[PDB]
């Protein structure tokens, strides 16, 4: 269309939100640390859309067409 | 701190419909200029708000709760 | 003679009822003496 692409990357993201009010239980401190990635380019967005097993190679494509 | 109050104090300040609130608001611009640097003494953010606070309270809250089992146990 | 009544004690005390759980009663039980608790 006159392209257009996806990335997809596990990353790493600590949040203060859970390092004090966790912990000093059965709660672990530093993981540390893994995600996934899903960026959805040639539209500024670059929009995290949620992950969720099952999933397929097909789904995403499918709900970024969507 | 004075952050807090000293905008209570400043606020009641004005006066007159008249541009003499100048006067005052010299006297209190000032302070704010203080108060520019007073809020480098608290540039701090551990927590966001609310609801996170209110998250934490309840996460004792149920945190709280085993305390009136097994220590009944004890007993 | 050592191990003897402090174990018997040990259970008697923070155990308690050591026997509480009575196996499968102490499930949902453990809800009961918790999650009910309000």
């Amino acid at each position: 269309q006159l392209g257009h692409y996806i990335h997809i990357f596990v990353n790493t993201q600590p949040i203060s939100a859970f390092e004090r009010t966790l912990s000093s239980k059965r709660s672990s401190c530093e993981y540390d640390h893994f995600l996934l990635l899903v960026e959805w380019h040639h539209d500024g967005i670059v929009e995290h859309v949620p992950l969720d097993d099952h999933m397929d190679a097909q789904h995403l494509l499918l709900l970024i067409t969507q | 701190t004075l952050l807090r109050q000293g905008i209570r104090q400043l606020k009641e300040k004005v006066s007159k419909m008249e541009p003499e609130e100048m006067t005052v608001k010299e006297k209190k611009s000032i302070i704010e200029i203080l108060k520019a640097r007073i809020a480098l003494k608290k540039a701090f953010l551990k927590m966001a708000l609310s609801e996170s606070n209110d998250t934490v309270v309840k996460k004792e809250d149920v945190r709280e709760s085993p305390v009136d089992t097994f220590m009944e146990n004890a007993t | 003679r050592t191990h003897n009544r402090q174990m018997t004690e040990t259970l008697e005390k923070y155990k308690s009822l050591d026997f509480n759980m009575e196996k499968e009663g102490d499930v949902i039980q453990q809800l009961k003496s918790s999650i009910k608790k309000p």
